[PDB]
């Protein structure tokens, strides 16, 4: 399904389920890694 | 009739208090160890 951001949606990227709003980020991921986690191990970023 | 002398006590006494917290980290110990006691038990309760 097609992209939506800056939207309240229900996502599921590659098996990772959720709901949250999807925004552009700043961060440099590495080719191997695919979605970050935070300190409390939360994902708060994800690749398309 | 030291009116002066304890003027002068006073102010080398309030001019040293911002020295012995300025330079002193662990001086404010209670209240930093308020605030990460409530942070911890945060990060505890949303870890669980």
């Amino acid at each position: 399904t097609n992209l939506v951001k800056n939207k309240c949606v229900n996502f599921n990227f590659n098996g990772l389920t959720g709901t949250g709003v999807l925004t552009k980020s700043n961060k440099k991921f590495l080719p191997f890694q695919q979605f970050g986690r935070d300190i409390v191990d939360t994902t708060d970023a994800v690749r398309d | 009739e030291n009116q002066k002398l304890i003027a002068n006590q006073f102010n080398s006494a309030i001019g040293k208090i911002q020295d012995s917290l300025f330079s002193t980290p662990s001086a404010l110990g209670k209240l930093q160890d308020v605030v990460n006691h409530n942070a911890q038990a945060l990060n505890t309760l949303v870890k669980q």
